[PDB]
């Protein structure tokens, strides 16, 4: 619950009082000026971001991740621009040099705490 | 307002687009690079809200398609009237119905299978009917073969009018959507015009055909001295002998001296003691009551004349406090989304078919219907099974509404989505009721199973042991005994002889016996409430979690027939609103399999059988229900081991085709499990390991041979689990009751 | 939300008095719907363990009186909807 | 206030013939007057030819198969089984291919006087004047007058003893 | 004109061939029934 | 109207050989495209002319050795005499050779619109078989009229059964 | 059905006039459909009163 799990409070603004759909379900009131929105998990929140962004303009939006210690986080975006768009600040992590075709065989990884792809 | 705007020359009628399979879907007109295009061609053959979002073009497509369905139904009934005409022993069956078993289909003589032609009497053989057509023809008054031929040819005539009507209403005169959203007129003509004039005109057929004919056949007249229904209307004199109120004409009707029509119409109830059917005076009077009552019912919808309701001003007026907005939006939901209409009409259609089954076993409405027990069984069972499947169609098309055609702007704070605000509190209490009824409907059977197996039969739930006499059903059945003197004042007998007086026998065959309900019948009703609540759990979980669950919060972005999301969330197989319908079909098989296993074994123990000298009694199993339904070894032994014995020894005889459709249906049932358990991640490179063996011999198929998809690879497991599972009980049941009754 | 928990007994006036004087004789009660009940509860009220399923006017006029009495008190709370 | 009725105004004057526009109940306001005018004329026809059908019901030379069923209901009791079902059939045959495209053509919205322009070896009817509409108006007045005469000749036997019409004055 | 293309598709020619060889089996098992030799 | 009738002025037709006019009071040419129907009209009127000349020629006394007539309908004396004879089979089957083989593709030619759907060629007559405009059309209307009169006339030659039970010549021998 | 003294058509025209008295209220326009609808309703009520009056007691 909220005293031990990371509540996700999504903060965003709009221009007109439209009506969207909650991920909990049903229609929501959608305060026109500015509205925050507590949720339960991140896929609900970015699924709501797809729910509103693919319909119309809801930019200047991001969930402040209420971790139960008390403070917030900020992820989508971080540099202010949309993630599949390309910004010159992001450092790529999570690559190897080639395809799966040069990944190591797991008998070369057996009895070691490695991966089947780090080489 | 009400006006009919019809497009003319909508679609040209060449065979050009038949040469383009998948012309209809721009997602599927690419052509098959894989074999999944073959099955997606058929899975998108009737996704009419997936061809184009334009509801005009959709609505033309469906409304023309209905005429194709009615064309197949008129080909079907014209088939039944012709197989009644040329092939049946119906003319000989009309002489002595209790001796001659009904047969229409006369099997062609190829190797062996000419032995399926059962010598059922009438001088002519063939495989025995269980559909009960001869009872509806004796009720409808069809005398000789001529009306069966002519009514068959009229069946083909109406089939031609429905093919030509559907072609005419898609191609060269097809309407606009403003015709279709004119729904107060649609109810206004279906309540009044369809059902009103249907029941009224059918009262015309029964009064001017069936009442003289089934008075003469009730008097035992051979089918040669019976005059045609023709000859009862040239003169009233042949009917004033039979019913002396026809002599007064319509004059006591227009003076409202309806006491005079006690000859034609009455309120007696019960059964005819001679034919074993309902009194057609009561049935014709009944269709008059539906006549005047539905013609009253049709005129409550304002169309052009400013007199009547609109559905909008009705649904707005119920602005209840605990719902907030009231029913605002449902007239815009049900006139813009077809799938929601299909959910309601399949729910009420299916539950009507179940109601049909329960009203046909206990008030057998056709003459000599309760005499031949297979037609009494299989018209309970068949209408119970389609009456099942249509409720799963409600649970599917409600979800197809919720995934595709849901829009929160029209649907904001009303009665609908305020459920979805607390769908955790809906499905959680269905979860509790399912566990509570499972314990208290099947834990009682494990209890009696153990206590009978542990020897201590003093601790069972029998009448001798700790009893569970159904209090409420016996009390209201006792009210139904006390109806026709006290409350049904102008009645004579009860609503049925499943309720009240001593049994009705026709030809030493028990037509209907008062059913006794003690401490085993109780627990099977809790089976039924249990497995009904589980299908309600899966088919409300399939709708309230259709659009946006809390597991997967974008299902409308994924669709209706999507298989899954992935191994994430620890695995999200089988999570779509379609997959709950996949589950509710298995629970449909469970729930109706124990409905008919309650029916066909309580009424082989408590109702059916023969009667002997001095009115003495004899059931088929011989009262072997309440001492044996309480357990499962009594159920499986004393029902599925013992009643199988006439299906299993059926070789060398005319019942051996059920001995083939029994084992082959065990095969199809067992063959579904291959599709249910495995998945295409096996079969795809099993198949591709065979594609190596075609690439070696240059027999590579140009359409690439994929395996099935996931949703097809489980939909086919349903459609074999049900075909094999249903045809097992089909062959078991008809081979059981044909072998005795 | 239930702002008006005013009166219940107006249904007991409203359902007994409309069902006492119409006898409509040849049914179970030769008297009215309620007179056949109040006479058939005072025979059983003084801690009588009887009243089986064949006790007609106790069970039948139990349910048929409660089903109109429930309906008229519910419609009495509908009698605080026009406010 | 169209010169027949009580002081109540009537909207309809749109090219029907018989310009009196007697509309107390305003069935014009819910049905097209080409349809209703074809019921005016078409019932008027049966009023005419059935009126003299009664005036020739007891008259000179017959088709000569009768002499017993000379009454009215007794004609309808004796002839339906054999001799009159084709009086029904040979006007159903004219009706489903003549009256069906006529009435459905006028309620569909075509431009035609509902008199269904037909055989005419007499009648002036070449000079487009008020004599043609005069024969329309006199035709429908003779139709409704013959029609009121058909409840006359119906109620000149029921509450009169089922006797002849011309001999009722004795 | 394009009906013969529809009568050249997979399921229709599947029925016009399995219907035909089906008739080969049935018409060859009415004329010579109970054929376990040869 | 262009019809010589009540009113439906040239719904689709009028140039076809109905010389007294275009009849069509019921909506068939409205939605059937009329070429199919023209082949049905002409083929029914040909086979009806053969039907009525068949009834007359059978009533004028010709049998090699068969059953005497007393009627030429009502199957187990006449029609189901020859079926159980195994006799009317082939005279149907050659019609199958006419219709399925050389009449069904011709009807296909009477769909694409290059047929003028009479016209199986067939003029074995010198001095009067004008293929052109005047005698061909005024004779095609004559085939059409005598064929239609053969259709109703064969209706009357069938349904004189109830108060007749006899032949047509013996219907003329009684009133 | 008897004449002017009290009979079954005597208790019908009162139902017809209270029916059209409803028709002055239930969207009480003075058109055709006030009579065709409302005389039909009072006709239904009159038929409910005639024979329901016939069964329980004197007609
Ligand atoms: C009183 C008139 C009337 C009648 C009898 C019907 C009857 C029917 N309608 Mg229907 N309908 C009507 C008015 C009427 N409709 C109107 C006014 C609308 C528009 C608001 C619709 C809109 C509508 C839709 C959208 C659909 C139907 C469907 C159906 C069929 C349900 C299947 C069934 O019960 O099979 C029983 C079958 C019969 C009892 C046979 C009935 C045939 C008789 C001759 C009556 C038909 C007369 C025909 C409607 C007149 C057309 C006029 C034209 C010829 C000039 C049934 C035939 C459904 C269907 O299956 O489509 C066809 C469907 O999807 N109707
Ligand atoms: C015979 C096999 C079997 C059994 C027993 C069940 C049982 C159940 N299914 Mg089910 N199911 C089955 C096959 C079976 N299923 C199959 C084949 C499918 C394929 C489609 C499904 C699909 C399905 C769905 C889709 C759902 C269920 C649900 C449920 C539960 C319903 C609630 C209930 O009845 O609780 C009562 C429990 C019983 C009657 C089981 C016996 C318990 C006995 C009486 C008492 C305990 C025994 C003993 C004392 C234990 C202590 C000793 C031990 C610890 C040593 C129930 C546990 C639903 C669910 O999640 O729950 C609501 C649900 O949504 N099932
Ligand atoms: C779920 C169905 C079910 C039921 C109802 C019973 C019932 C019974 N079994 Mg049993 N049994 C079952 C399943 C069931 N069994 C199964 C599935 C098995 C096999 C695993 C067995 C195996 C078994 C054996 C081997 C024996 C029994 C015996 C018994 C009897 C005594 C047990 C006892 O003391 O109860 C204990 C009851 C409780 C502790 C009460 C708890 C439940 C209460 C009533 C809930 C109330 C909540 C309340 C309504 C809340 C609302 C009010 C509140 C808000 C104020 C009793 C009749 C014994 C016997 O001799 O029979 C006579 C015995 O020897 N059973
Ligand atoms: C709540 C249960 C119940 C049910 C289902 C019925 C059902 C019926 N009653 Mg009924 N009745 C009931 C309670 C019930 N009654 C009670 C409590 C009384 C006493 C006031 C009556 C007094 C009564 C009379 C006096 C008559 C009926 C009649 C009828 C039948 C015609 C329909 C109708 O009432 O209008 C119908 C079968 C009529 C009948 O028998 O016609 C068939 C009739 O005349 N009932
Ligand atoms: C009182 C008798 C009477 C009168 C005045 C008319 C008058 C008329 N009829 Mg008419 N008609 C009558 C009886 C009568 N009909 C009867 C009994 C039949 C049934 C056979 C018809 C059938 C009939 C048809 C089928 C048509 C007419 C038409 C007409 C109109 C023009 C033809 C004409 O000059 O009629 C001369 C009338 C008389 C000389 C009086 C008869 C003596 C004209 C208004 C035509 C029409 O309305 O379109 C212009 C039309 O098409 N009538
Ligand atoms: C398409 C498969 C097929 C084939 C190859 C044949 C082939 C044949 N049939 Mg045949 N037949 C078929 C389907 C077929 N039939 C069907 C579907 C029917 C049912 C309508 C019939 C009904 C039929 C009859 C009634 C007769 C034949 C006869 C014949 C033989 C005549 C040469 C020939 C071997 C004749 C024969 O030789 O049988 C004695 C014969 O009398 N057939
Ligand atoms: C009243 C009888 C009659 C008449 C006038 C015609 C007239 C005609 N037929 Mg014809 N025909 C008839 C009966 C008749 N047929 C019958 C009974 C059959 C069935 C065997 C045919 C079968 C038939 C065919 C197959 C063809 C004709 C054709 C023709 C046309 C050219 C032949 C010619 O010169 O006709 C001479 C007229 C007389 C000697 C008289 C001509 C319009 C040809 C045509 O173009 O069809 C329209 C053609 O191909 N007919
Ligand atoms: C105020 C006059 C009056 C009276 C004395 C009756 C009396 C009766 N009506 Mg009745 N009825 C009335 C007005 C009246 N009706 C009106 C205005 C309507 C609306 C049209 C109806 C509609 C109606 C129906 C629909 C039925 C009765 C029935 C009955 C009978 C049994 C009622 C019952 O169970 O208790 C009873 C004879 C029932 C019956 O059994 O009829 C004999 C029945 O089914 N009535
Ligand atoms: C049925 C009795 C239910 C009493 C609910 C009375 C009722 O529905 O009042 C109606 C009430 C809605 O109140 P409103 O005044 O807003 O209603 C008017 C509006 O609904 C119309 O717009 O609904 C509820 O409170 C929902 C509660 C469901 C809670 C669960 C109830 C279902 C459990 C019973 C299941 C039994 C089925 C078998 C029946 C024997
Ligand atoms: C067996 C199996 C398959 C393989 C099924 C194969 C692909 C289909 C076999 C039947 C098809 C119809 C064969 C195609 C043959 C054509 C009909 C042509 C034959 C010629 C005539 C019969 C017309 C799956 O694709 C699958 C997918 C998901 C879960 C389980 C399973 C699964 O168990
Ligand atoms: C005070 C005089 C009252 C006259 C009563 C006459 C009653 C019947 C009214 C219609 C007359 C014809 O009667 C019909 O006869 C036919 C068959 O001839 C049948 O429909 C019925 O008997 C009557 O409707």
């Amino acid at each position: 619950c909220a005293e031990t799990e990371e509540k996700y409070a999504m903060t965003w603004s709009s221009d007109q009082q439209h009506i969207f759909e909650m991920p909990t379900g049903g229609a929501a009131v959608m305060n026109s000026g500015d509205n925050l929105l507590y949720l339960a998990r991140k896929e609900q929140a970015l699924a709501l971001a797809t729910q509103l962004r693919t319909q119309f303009k809801i930019q200047d939006y991001k969930i402040y991740r209420i971790f139960p210690s008390g403070e917030v986080q900020y992820l989508h975006p971080k540099d202010g621009v949309l993630p599949y768009q390309v910004n010159k600040g992001r450092e790529q992590v999570g690559r190897v040099k080639s395809t799966i075709g040069k990944n190591v065989n797991p008998a070369q990884v057996k009895f070691t705490s490695k991966a089947t792809y780090d080489r | 307002q009400v006006k009919v705007v019809v497009d003319r020359d909508v679609v040209p009628t060449s065979f050009e687009k038949w040469a383009k399979p998948g012309h209809f879907s721009r997602s599927l007109a690419k052509g098959p690079k894989t074999t999944t295009w073959i099955w997606n061609l058929h899975a998108d053959a009737h996704d009419f809200d997936s061809h184009t979002s334009s509801l005009e073009e959709v609505s033309r497509k469906i409304f023309s398609a209905h005429f194709g369905q009615l064309a197949i139904i008129f080909i079907w009934l014209s088939g039944m009237y012709f197989h009644g005409a040329r092939f049946s022993n119906y003319v000989a069956w009309l002489s002595n119905p209790t001796g001659i078993k009904p047969s229409a289909q006369v099997v062609w003589p190829i190797v062996g299978q000419q032995i399926l032609n059962a010598d059922v009497g009438g001088g002519m053989q063939g495989i025995q009917i269980t559909s009960g057509l001869f009872q509806l023809w004796r009720a409808s008054g069809i005398v000789n073969e001529l009306q069966l031929y002519v009514t068959a040819l009229g069946g083909l005539g109406m089939a031609g009018l429905m093919i030509f009507a559907g072609w005419f209403h898609y191609h060269k005169a097809a309407p606009k959507l403003e015709w279709f959203q004119n729904v107060e007129s649609m109810l206004n003509h279906h309540l009044a015009g369809l059902l009103g004039l249907g029941s009224l005109s059918w009262a015309g057929h029964q009064i001017h055909v069936s009442l003289p004919i089934n008075k003469l056949l009730d008097a035992g007249v051979a089918p040669s001295s019976i005059p045609l229904p023709h000859e009862f209307i040239l003169n009233r004199n042949l009917m004033a002998e039979l019913y002396p109120s026809f002599q007064q004409g319509l004059v006591p009707f227009f003076t409202l001296n309806w006491k005079q029509y006690s000859d034609i119409l009455t309120f007696k109830g019960g059964l005819s003691p001679v034919t074993g059917g309902l009194w057609l005076t009561d049935v014709a009077h009944h269709h008059l009551a539906i006549a005047v009552l539905f013609l009253v019912a049709g005129h409550m919808y304002r169309t052009n004349w400013g007199i009547g309701h609109s559905i909008k001003q009705i649904l707005e007026a119920h602005k209840g406090p605990l719902t907030g907005e009231g029913h605002k939006g449902l007239y815009e939901i049900l006139t813009t989304s077809w799938h929601a209409n299909l959910a309601i009409n399949l729910a009420m259609l299916g539950s009507l078919s179940i109601i049909v089954a329960h009203h046909m076993y206990a008030m057998p409405p056709y003459p000599y219907l309760a005499t031949d027990y297979p037609t009494q069984l299989s018209l309970f069972t068949h209408h119970m099974w389609i009456g099942g499947f249509c409720i799963v169609g409600a649970g599917a098309h409600a979800a197809i509404y919720m995934v595709r055609d849901y829009s929160p702007t029209v649907n904001f704070n009303n009665v609908l989505d305020r459920m979805i605000r607390h769908r955790d509190a809906i499905i959680s209490h269905l979860n509790w009721v399912c566990i509570f009824l499972g314990m208290h409907s099947f834990g009682l059977y494990i209890h009696n199973d153990t206590m009978r197996a542990l020897g201590r039969a003093q601790d069972m739930f029998s009448d001798t042991a700790i009893q569970l006499q159904p209090v409420f059903a016996q009390w209201i059945q006792q009210i139904h005994t006390l109806a026709p003197g006290n409350t049904a004042v102008n009645a004579l007998a009860t609503a049925s002889y499943a309720f009240g007086a001593d049994t009705v026998t026709v030809g030493s065959k028990i037509a209907m016996m008062p059913i006794k309900l003690g401490t085993a019948d109780f627990m099977v009703h809790h089976i039924h409430a249990f497995t009904i609540h589980v299908t309600t759990l899966i088919l409300l979980k399939g709708v309230l979690y259709a659009r946006n669950s809390r597991l997967i919060p974008d299902k409308a972005n994924l669709g209706f027939r999507f298989p899954c999301d992935g191994p994430g969330r620890g695995g999200t197989c089988q999570v779509s609103a379609w997959d709950h319908v996949f589950l509710g079909l298995f629970w449909m098989y469970n729930a109706l399999s124990i409905v008919i296993f309650h029916f066909s074994w309580k009424m082989q123990s408590d109702v059916w059988g023969t009667v002997t000298s001095n009115g003495a009694i004899s059931h088929i199993t011989g009262g072997n229900f309440a001492q044996s339904a309480i357990t499962i070894n009594g159920w499986l032994r004393d029902f599925l081991w013992a009643q199988a014995s006439q299906v299993i020894q059926s070789y060398g005889s005319s019942l051996s085709a059920y001995g083939l459709m029994f084992l082959g249906a065990h095969f199809v049932w067992a063959f579904s499990l291959m599709f249910l358990f495995s998945g295409r991640g096996y079969w795809q490179e099993l198949i591709e390991s065979i594609v190596w063996a075609h690439n070696k011999l240059k027999v590579a198929p140009a359409i690439a041979p994929r395996a099935l998809s996931i949703t097809q690879g489980r939909a086919v497991g349903v459609a074999h689990y049900l075909l094999g599972g249903i045809a097992t009980t089909w062959a078991f049941f008809l081979a059981r009751i044909i072998a005795v009754g | 939300y239930p702002l008006n928990p005013a009166v219940i007994f107006i249904a007991l006036i409203g359902w007994s008095a409309v069902a006492a004087i119409p006898s409509n004789i040849p049914v179970l009660g030769g008297t009215g719907l309620t007179q056949a009940f109040l006479a058939s509860i005072q025979r059983l009220l003084a801690q009588y363990p009887t009243g089986p399923k064949l006790d007609d006017p106790f069970w039948f006029y139990l349910i048929v009186y409660h089903v109109g009495l429930f309906a008229l008190l519910i419609f009495g709370q509908i009698g605080y909807a026009g406010y | 206030v169209p010169f027949a009725p009580v002081p109540e105004a009537v909207r309809e004057s749109g090219l029907a013939g018989s310009e009196a526009e007697f509309d107390p109940l305003m069935i014009t306001s819910y049905l097209p007057i080409s349809w209703m005018r074809e019921s005016e004329v078409k019932h008027g026809r049966i009023a005419m030819l059935a009126f003299v059908g009664t005036l020739a019901q007891q008259a000179y030379q017959f088709p000569w198969y009768k002499g017993a069923p000379t009454t009215l209901v007794g004609a309808h009791d004796h002839f339906v089984t054999t001799a009159l079902a084709q009086i029904l059939l040979f006007t159903s045959a004219f009706e489903i291919v003549a009256g069906v495209p006529a009435a459905i053509q006028t309620v569909r919205g075509s431009g035609r006087l509902p008199g269904y322009y037909g055989f005419d070896p007499l009648g002036l009817w070449g000079k487009d004047e008020a004599s043609r509409k005069r024969m329309e108006l006199a035709e429908v007045k003779n139709g409704r007058l013959a029609m009121i005469a058909m409840l006359a000749l119906w109620h000149q036997e029921v509450l009169s003893g089922g006797m002849g019409v011309i001999e009722q004055l004795v | 004109m394009n009906l013969k293309k529809y009568l050249s598709t997979a399921p229709v020619v599947a029925t016009l061939w399995l219907f035909l060889t089906a008739g080969i089996l049935i018409e060859l098992n009415r004329f010579f029934p109970d054929s376990l030799f040869y | 109207p262009s019809m010589p009738f009540l009113k439906r002025p040239s719904k689709l037709d009028g140039s076809l050989p109905g010389g007294e006019g275009c009849f069509d009071p019921l909506g068939f040419t409205e939605v059937f495209s009329l070429e199919w129907l023209r082949e049905a009209e002409i083929k029914h009127c040909r086979v009806a002319m053969l039907a009525v000349l068949g009834v007359i020629a059978q009533e004028f006394g010709t049998f090699d050795f068969y059953n005497a007539k007393s009627k030429l309908q009502l199957s187990p004396d006449l029609h189901n005499q020859f079926v159980q004879n195994g006799a009317l089979q082939q005279i149907l089957l050659f019609v199958c050779a006419w219709e399925f083989i050389v009449g069904l593709p011709a009807l296909i030619e009477s769909v694409n619109g290059n047929r003028e759907p009479g016209y199986f060629g067939f003029d074995p007559l010198k001095l009067g078989g004008t293929v052109g405009s005047a005698q061909w059309k005024r004779m095609q209307a004559g085939e059409l009229r005598n064929g239609r009169l053969a259709m109703i006339a064969f209706g009357g030659f069938f349904h004189q059964q109830l108060l007749t039970k006899q032949g047509i010549i013996e219907q003329l021998a009684h009133f | 059905m008897i004449t002017i003294p009290y009979t079954i058509p005597t208790i019908m025209v009162i139902s017809n006039l209270v029916g059209v008295a409803v028709g002055r209220y239930a969207l009480g326009r003075s058109d055709l459909t006030q009579l065709i609808a409302s005389m039909c309703f009072g006709h239904i009520i009159g038929v409910g009163i005639v024979l329901g009056l016939s069964n329980m007691g004197v007609i």
